[PDB]
């Protein structure tokens, strides 16, 4: 038995990204995602118990999906079949609709007890849980509000379990809800306060990464969630595969190697190679645009990077020399010399015979949030769309405190 | 995830006619309800082939409901009331409105009592009539006070600027828009001459109200497209209220549908948010957008939708409190109306719709000071003081739009 990880997904982006995530993870283990049962005659490759459970039996994922509208959960059910436990699937009707306060004080409050009934049911089935991954978009209302409520009640009742968040940020190219600044700042406060770590995505960055660097004239959001899924598969392969040359990395150990200070726990990620199914690949991983966020991280400053290779290793001394050579021309912080965690996995991804995933802590992400904060400067100088936040239960002073906490995070980075 | 549609007045009933004429085969059914993607939000389960659109066609001086029943509705919920609508708001409110409100709300609460879960109401009417104006206002009053947690949306046809079909229609319009303010959290306004010019551009011969109401029907269908056609980036009516209504009483929307078809997507998106493609003649040059919802459906590609930013950074003019790349409620639906591989809807909270309001104000500013038609209200139970305060509320709303620029 190995350290466990429960992935709770909230909101539309979180649930669809989770659907693709366990799709690719199951087909990495040789498990059919649309059914949830293992392939006959084929053993699960790696440590399945970290993210799955033998429910008698079936290799069911330990995923909790909640959404205040039924459409997304029903779509995930249609595209995934009997993979997830219907008990672990909780749905409401009216939705939150871009409103944080609905998921925070409102429908979120009444849907919370069943959600954590399923959650502590799942965690009681865990052997030694060392992390919880919250897959969501903090731009939306259900995602932000219930991610906030869920992580807050976790860290008040638990608190020895690390929390990795995976939040989809608004695209600077286009917004999808006009209350995304509100939801993002409101959930960013509790991500700072409650979640021990957070992973950040951005849609149009994945668009430009999958348009010319995947050979599709116009990729859909399916390919964006597929890129995020490849990122998550590479990141969690350290928690999913064991052996001699490979090193096992728990989410707590990954937390320790990625989080030097309690407030420095928002992470960037990148994937290599950027080709449809070595030194050029080494620079492909660390390109200015290869990160899954709308920024240029090479003028920022990497705090600590987890570089997880997975696949065949024929030139390990030459590749270690390549990492040593590239470290000279990368922005690294002086106060953590051991900023590189070189994780290895013998088994590669399905799409590529050899791949790498970058999971970095960089200061540039702050300026990313800053532009979101800049958007918060527009909806709050005029007091717009904030009537329903007040009506559902939040307050003027509460919103001011949450925005001040987001600014505290941004100034803690710099 | 359930809709009760309210249809008061001749204009609202013809809007409903076209609305279900396209909504039925949008889910693969004929007009009579025979089978030829959760479509149960509009329709109640009655028969395996007959998915009944539970929408009340309540209207004084029925007249047109006979040709509506000739396309099968639920005959029990609808009523062909004893005539006498005139164009008097009070005649649909308290003269003959008081002798129909008990029955119509018995129908409404019988329809919503058998609902697994409701999201709100989509009412189609014309504010310029007497039945769809006064009866609609009374229904709004006794529906907001009955279900304050539900979200009423009104698809109201504002009277035309160029020519009029009623001689008391600004009175009715203002004194119904006041009730729409005090009783609903969402409203899509329709202007007829904009519909005529859009149908002139779309077709090659002279249109009529049926084409205009087909356009209105496409508008209403695409309003709830992301709610009944669940794809990616779903949208809800609660979401419409949260992200299209920046201030408590500012919930009046202007809507454009495109195209007017295996068209290239940049053209579809740039002609969706076209100043001359919207279905309400509002003020664009001096006006600005408060909250634009782009609901694209069909053969839409996510990068295609998100890369069409030229029409937003070039043509769309926003208010100072909205971010330059923001102001977009994006929605994706897997299904588009037939004849369109990919289609788009722009639902904009806009300042210029106040211009719509003010033209009615202008008419009211010349009638009330001259005691023009107010005795028709006074002898019917509606005094001049309540008309004056209703116009005061409407003028305050238009000033709120002018201050939100
Ligand atoms: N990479 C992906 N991003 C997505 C996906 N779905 C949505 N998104 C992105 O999420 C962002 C909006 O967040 P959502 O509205 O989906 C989260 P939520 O359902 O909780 O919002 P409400 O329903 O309003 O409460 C937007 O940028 C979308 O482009 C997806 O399947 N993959
Ligand atoms: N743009 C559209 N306008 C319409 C349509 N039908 C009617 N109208 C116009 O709406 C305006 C007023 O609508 P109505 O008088 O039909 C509303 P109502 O039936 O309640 O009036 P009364 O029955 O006389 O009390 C008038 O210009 C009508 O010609 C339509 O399908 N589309």
């Amino acid at each position: 038995k190995v350290n466990n990880t429960i992935v709770v997904s909230i909101g539309q982006a979180g649930n669809q990204i989770a659907a693709s995530f366990w799709k690719t993870v199951c087909l990495e283990h040789g498990i059919d995602p649309l059914t949830g049962q293992t392939a006959p005659g084929v053993a699960p490759r790696g440590n399945w118990s970290s993210f799955f459970s033998k429910l008698g039996g079936s290799y069911v994922p330990r995923a909790i999906m909640v959404d205040l509208e039924p459409s997304v959960i029903d779509n995930v059910k249609a595209t995934s079949g009997s993979l997830f436990n219907p008990a672990n699937l909780i749905s409401r009707t009216e939705g939150a609709g871009g409103n944080f306060a609905v998921g925070y004080l409102g429908a979120g409050r009444e849907v919370l007890p069943e959600v954590m009934s399923r959650l502590d049911y799942e965690i009681d089935k865990c052997d030694n849980v060392g992390g919880i991954i919250v897959l969501h978009a903090i731009g939306g209302g259900t995602g932000s509000g219930f991610g906030a409520l869920l992580i807050e009640s976790l860290k008040e009742k638990y608190g020895e379990i690390p929390v990795l968040s995976c939040a989809v940020l608004p695209s600077p190219q286009v917004s999808s809800v006009v209350t995304e600044p509100y939801n993002t700042v409101f959930a960013l406060n509790t991500l700072r306060r409650s979640a021990d770590a957070c992973l950040i995505f951005d849609n149009e960055a994945l668009f430009d990464l999958a348009h010319r660097k995947w050979n599709i004239e116009s990729p859909t959001v399916d390919d964006l969630n597929l890129l995020i899924t490849e990122a998550l598969a590479g990141i969690t392969a350290s928690m999913r595969f064991s052996g001699f040359l490979t090193v096992e990395i728990s989410l707590r150990e990954l937390l320790t190697n990625l989080v030097p200070q309690p407030s420095l726990h928002f992470l960037m990620c990148a994937f290599a190679p950027l080709t449809p199914p070595i030194e050029e690949m080494i620079k492909s991983l660390f390109d200015n645009g290869s990160v899954f966020a709308a920024c240029s991280p090479m003028e920022g400053r990497f705090l600590s990077t987890a570089v997880l290779y997975r696949g065949i290793m024929e030139d390990k001394p030459l590749a270690d020399a390549a990492l040593a050579a590239m470290r000279e021309k990368l922005p690294l912080t002086y106060w953590i010399p051991t900023a590189f965690k070189i994780g290895y996995v013998e088994q590669p991804g399905i799409s590529h015979r050899k791949s790498m995933v970058l999971l970095a802590n960089n200061t540039e992400i702050a300026r990313v949030l800053d532009r979101i904060c800049h958007n918060f400067d527009k909806l709050w100088q005029r007091k717009a769309f904030a009537n329903w936040y007040l009506n559902e239960g939040m307050s003027e002073e509460q919103i001011n405190v949450l925005r001040a906490s987001a600014q505290e995070l941004v100034q803690s980075y710099q | 995830r359930e809709i009760l549609s309210i249809h008061v007045g001749q204009c609202g009933n013809q809007i409903a006619d076209s609305f279900w004429r396209l909504a039925l085969r949008e889910h693969g059914l004929t007009e009579a309800g025979t089978l030829k993607s959760n479509m149960e939000v509009f329709f109640h389960k009655v028969r395996d082939g007959k998915y009944v659109p539970r929408a009340v066609l309540v209207d004084l001086e029925p007249g047109v409901i006979a040709r509506i029943e000739g396309q099968l509705f639920d005959e029990s919920s609808i009523v062909r009331k004893i005539p006498g609508a005139a164009n008097n708001w009070a005649r649909g409110y308290n003269v003959e409105g008081e002798k129909v409100i008990d029955q119509i709300m018995n129908v409404i609460d019988s329809a919503v009592e058998k609902t697994k879960g409701l999201q709100g109401f989509l009412m189609t009417h014309s504010i310029g009539g007497g039945s769809g104006s006064g009866l609609g206002s009374l229904i709004l009053e006794r529906l907001r006070q009955a279900y304050p947690k539900k979200r009423i949306f009104t698809f109201s046809v504002v009277p035309s600027p160029l020519i009029s079909d009623s001689a008391v229609e600004p009175y009715n319009a203002i004194l119904t828009l006041q009730r729409i303010l005090d009783n609903a959290d969402g409203a899509v306004l329709l202007d007829n001459e904009a519909l005529f010019r859009i149908a002139k551009a779309k077709l090659n011969r002279s249109p009529n109200y049926m084409d205009l109401n087909n356009i209105i029907a496409l508008i209403v269908s695409s309003v709830t497209a992301s709610l009944r056609f669940p794809g990616k980036l779903n949208t809800d009516l609660s979401e419409f209220v949260t992200n299209l209504v920046p201030f408590p009483g500012n919930h009046f929307l202007t809507a454009s549908f495109a195209p007017m078809v295996r068209t290239n997507f940049p053209d579809l998106a740039r002609e969706t948010f076209a100043q001359d493609n919207f279905t309400a003649a509002i003020d664009w040059q001096q006006g600005v957008y408060l909250a634009a919802s782009a609901l694209f459906r069909g053969d839409v590609k996510a990068k295609d939708v998100d890369e069409n930013m030229a029409t937003i950074r070039k043509s769309l003019n926003y208010a100072s409190y909205m971010p330059a790349s923001g102001g977009l409620k994006l929605g994706y639906a897997e299904t588009a109306p037939e004849g369109f591989a990919s289609s788009g809807l722009a639902l904009v909270n806009h300042t210029g719709i106040a211009a719509v309001f003010e033209r009615l104000i202008a008419q009211f500013d010349i009638m009330f000071d001259n005691h023009a038609y107010t005795h028709w209200y006074e002898n019917a139970g509606v005094s001049r003081d309540m008309m004056a305060k209703a116009r005061n509320q409407i003028a305050t709303l238009a000033q709120s739009y002018r201050d939100a620029s």
